[PDB]
């Protein structure tokens, strides 16, 4: 989680020959961090797509905006609440829609206030979840890792690929770009319903509802309250507390509003 | 937690509860009212029924017959079974029979459905049910009729038929009468149980029949798993009946009280109707007419027979004969007599001194009541015209009652008196409507009415109540009587036919036994209350759990007490680091470390193994496992 | 019928109405050649359905259909074992 602070501390655009060992080590560390973040995101947010035909095919979860952080006293901003909400959510870094890549520095600008019982771990799990954006940004800083990530996203069909779609959804959720999350929600209905693999099929899909809730949260962070309310109504029919079931997604939609 | 209701008939329920590891069938029941749609079976082929005009439609005609506007079926009567295909009856482990009325349809379940479980019932219930199936099979097979009628069962054809035939439901599931081989086979799979007898079902649940007071051998059942109890209240009575009264006390502390067998015609007081029945037959007999009383051979016949024995002496009608015609007549009278210990305290006290309990033995001794097995035997020699006859099925579709209705139906002097409320007396009387016979409806239902069941509910206080949906609404005839309802503080959830109810009585804390050997090694503590820790091996046999002898910790370790108390309990050279909301303590021997969080502690060892166990044990001085 | 059963099960309410329709359908027999389509629809609705009683009735029905005439059930045992594993 914090090991990316040392790999990224070296020269990003270093010499290919003079610093061949350093560049290779940085690229390998960046690739490993990106793979770990993608696996964690897929496990946490894509429980149906990560399960095979004979697997349980559980209801997938999703990550929401840090509304509790704004409400909490840790991030109690007296004059950074109306216009800075998008800034507090994304850090003004993930301007572009990065598929299978997270270009955000929100991990260092703020933190996740998670207790011992609220999350799995107050030191390991929370830091690993928060540092995914920072590690991915560090990987994107290196030319080789960024090129590899772009090639993987292009070749793997990131909209169709489970891990890349989960990474894109998490990035859009933190970025506040509700359009990407809405597109993912639309694709998560037909992709899950037309596939012979075991998952949530039809319009009443847990992954689609979770993606819709994430899109509503992103719209609320972006300031489009009307769009967020519409997305929340459609769904109803760094860290946050939310169950993986589809039933709990409906009562959590109004939190962002 | 679950309840599969296989019959929509209120007084003839068939409910299966997938509760714990056993699925128990509560009653079987046979909806006999389907027979009213068919033409009656006569003992001798009558000219009136044979020459009835067929019904006309645009298409058939010989299957259906019309009599005085009503349209019937010219075929053998059929019986509406409980829904057998909703749940695989092979999975049913136990069947509990409450009444002999609910005992019917049991041959279907036991033989045709691949049921291999057990049947539990009380002995009077078994004997009287045996008599009922005996007489039913005898009536049906006496003069057999073919089953040619099948076109009218079609879904698109039944819609255009008139109301009694159109409103029939589950017509495709109707079956002809079971044969006597099936009856004998079914009653062989039965276990006789006495009242308050604890029967263990695979070591999981305990069932006891409790006296309901409605009939001889009538029983209510309570199923319990030592923490959750389910009470089944079938037909019961709180009147002064012969059987011992309701055991209302044992129904208390019930998580779920499934409630069936409530009275039909709730507005009727049974004593007043018994008096009216006696007065009506006395009036008919005084004018020289005959009286026909369709009844079951062993049901309410005994009570009205007692009242008639009392009434005739004052009425000066001892001369007239009291005929009781049924194939199981003598068996019914003898079984009613011998079950003396199954009576109330008043009538079971007749066993001390030598005297039969029921008084109709005196009716026989003085030659007042005369029972016969049929019409063709000695009855046709001893028949005197101004008489009263108890016979046949109350459905008026088979038995000797058909013959007597066809015989006495042409004269206004004779009367037919209906006492069983389970059959619509206008619908049972439909294939004979243009008669001049005086028809009287004074049903005698001693079952619980809604005031009585309301009082019983307030006495018992069950957490949840299950009843047929017919009792959650006023009856359609009245449709405005809020008193004819089941009013409960909970909503008192209901069911219809083939409905599955997910009961909310799911509870934890199943019971387990710990042997003295392991209890010797178990020692309690003190907390804030006693508590202990158990590490053992679990042995399960016949769904009974035994604990054979082979993370969390709790206590009060604040930062101040942590720093002060264990400061010098055996080590030395200890420093305290000024950490926020706590203190960090580490030693210089090998950088061994102890860190505390809010309401938590943990020990770190750095390149040291021998001292780590003692480090943990030092903190375990005042740490419990709460 | 295949499409009729499909649309009826789609439009019926999940807990009780679908169960009643399945109860009605189980009584009437099915022609052997049409067994494949109806069991495919039943499997699809099994995947859709969340209620346990309705899924139980679907399992019982599609087991009943395998006894119908000289129908060859070797094409309907992979999905059966699959849903059994997932159940």
């Amino acid at each position: 989680l914090h090991r990316m602070k040392d790999l990224c501390r070296y020269m990003n655009n270093f010499d290919s020959e003079a610093h061949a060992k350093y560049k290779n080590q940085v690229v390998y560390s960046t690739m490993l961090v990106f793979f770990k973040n993608a696996f964690q995101y897929v496990n946490s947010i894509q429980p149906s797509l990560f399960q095979g035909p004979n697997a349980p095919s559980q209801v997938p979860l999703v990550l929401l905006e840090d509304v509790s952080n704004v409400y909490g006293d840790v991030e109690i901003d007296r004059n950074k609440h109306i216009h800075k909400k998008r800034k507090l959510a994304e850090g003004r870094e993930k301007t572009m829609s990065s598929d299978d890549e997270d270009c955000s520095a929100k991990g260092r600008n703020r933190h996740i206030v998670v207790n011992k019982a609220e999350l799995a771990n107050s030191t390991e799990v929370l830091e690993s979840f928060k540092l995914a954006r920072e590690s991915w940004e560090l990987l994107y800083s290196l030319e080789f890792l960024d090129k590899e990530f772009t090639r993987i996203c292009l070749a793997w069909k990131t909209d169709t690929w489970l891990w890349l779609r989960i990474f894109l959804t998490d990035m859009i959720i933190y970025q506040g770009q509700y359009k990407k999350a809405i597109a993912s929600l639309h694709h998560l209905a037909a992709l899950q319903g037309s596939i012979s693999q075991p998952q949530i099929t039809g319009q009443g899909t847990l992954e689609h509802q979770r993606a819709l809730i994430q899109l509503a949260t992103c719209h609320f962070a972006l300031g489009e309250y009307r769009m967020t309310c519409e997305k929340v109504l459609d769904l109803m029919c760094d860290l946050k507390l939310l169950p993986c079931t589809s039933k709990a997604i409906m009562p959590y939609c109004l939190h962002l509003m | 937690m679950k309840l599969y209701c296989l019959s929509g008939h209120p007084t003839l329920p068939c409910n299966v509860l997938k509760f714990k590891s056993t699925t128990i069938m509560l009653d079987c029941g046979l909806d006999m009212t389907s027979t009213l749609n068919f033409l009656p079976l006569p003992l001798v082929q009558s000219p009136r029924l044979s020459n009835l005009p067929g019904w006309s439609l645009k298409d058939l005609d010989k299957e259906l017959k019309e009599c005085s506007g009503h349209v019937f079926v010219d075929s053998v009567p059929e019986f509406c079974l409980p829904e057998t295909e909703l749940i695989d009856l092979s999975t049913v482990d136990v069947i509990l029979i409450s009444n002999y009325h609910c005992m019917m349809a049991l041959p279907y379940i036991t033989e045709h459905t691949g049921f291999t479980g057990t049947v539990y019932a009380t002995e009077p219930t078994v004997q009287i049910g045996r008599l009922l199936m005996e007489e039913l099979v005898n009536f049906i097979e006496r003069v057999p009729k073919a089953q040619s009628a099948s076109l009218w069962k079609n879904k698109d054809i039944q819609r255009l038929l008139p109301s009694p035939l159109k409103d029939a439901v589950e017509v495709s599931t109707w079956r002809r009468c079971y044969t006597m081989q099936e009856v004998n086979s079914a009653l062989s799979k039965i276990q006789l149980v006495g009242y308050s007898q604890k029967i263990e079902l695979f070591g999981a649940v305990q069932v006891t029949p409790l006296s309901s007071g409605y009939a001889l051998g009538s029983s209510n059942w309570i199923i319990q798993s030592h923490y959750e109890k389910v009470s089944y209240v079938s037909g019961s009575s709180l009147l002064t009946t012969h059987p011992q009264p309701m055991d209302q006390a044992s129904l208390k502390n019930s998580d779920v009280l499934v409630l069936t067998g409530l009275t039909q015609i709730p507005t009727a007081n049974p004593d007043g109707m018994v008096g009216e029945f006696c007065s009506n037959l006395a009036l008919t007999v005084r004018n020289g007419g005959n009286v026909l009383v369709p009844c079951y051979p062993s049901g309410v016949i005994y009570d009205l027979l007692e009242c008639l024995y009392q009434y005739i002496d004052s009425a000066g009608l001892s001369s007239v004969p009291l005929y009781f015609i049924s194939p199981v007549a003598n068996s019914s009278l003898e079984f009613s007599q011998i079950f003396a210990e199954w009576l109330c305290h008043n009538k079971q006290s007749k066993v001390y001194l030598p005297e039969p309990p029921f008084p109709h033995a005196e009716l026989i001794q003085t030659n007042k009541l005369k029972h016969y097995p049929s019409i063709h035997g000695d009855f046709s020699n001893d028949f005197r015209q101004p008489c009263v006859v108890f016979t046949g099925h109350p459905s008026l579709r088979f038995g000797d009652v058909v013959h007597f209705m066809e015989l006495w139906g042409k004269s206004s002097l004779n009367t037919v008196i209906f006492t069983e409320p389970d059959f619509s007396y206008l619908e049972a009387l439909a294939p004979y409507q243009p008669l001049a016979m005086k028809c009287i409806y004074c049903p005698i239902d001693t079952r619980l009415n809604f005031i009585q069941v309301s009082k019983l509910l307030k006495e018992v206080q069950p957490l949840h109540v299950v009843c047929p949906e017919q009792y959650t609404q006023p009856p359609p005839a009245q449709s405005h009587r809020m008193d004819l309802m089941i009013d409960c503080q909970p909503p008192a959830m209901s069911y219809r036919r083939a409905e599955v109810l997910a009961l909310p009585f799911k509870r934890r804390y199943e019971k387990i036994e710990i042997m003295p050997e392991l209890a010797d090694s178990l020692v309690p503590m003190e907390i804030k209350i006693s508590l202990a820790t158990v590490s053992a091996v679990l042995h399960t046999k016949d769904n009974k759990h035994l604990l054979q002898p082979p993370p969390l910790l709790s206590g009060s370790i604040p930062v101040e007490q942590f720093v002060q108390t264990l400061e010098k309990h055996g080590f030395s050279d200890i420093k305290v680091e000024d950490t926020a909301k706590g203190h960090i303590v580490l030693l210089q021997e090998a950088e061994t470390l102890i860190q505390i969080e809010e309401d938590s502690t943990h020990i770190i060892c750095d390149n040291d193994e021998m001292l780590r166990v003692r480090l943990r044990d030092l903190v375990l001085k005042f740490l419990q496992k709460f | 019928k295949s499409a009729a059963l499909h649309i009826d099960l789609c439009k019926a309410t999940s807990p009780a109405d679908a169960l009643q329709y399945l109860l009605q359908f189980a009584r009437k027999p099915v022609e052997a050649e049409s067994v494949e389509g109806v069991v495919r629809i039943l499997l699809e609705h099994y995947y859709k359905e969340n209620d346990p009683s309705v899924r139980l009735k679907i399992a019982s029905l599609l087991g009943l259909l395998s006894k119908t005439a000289g129908f060859s059930p070797d094409c309907i045992m992979d999905d059966a074992i699959n849903i059994l594993q997932n159940e």
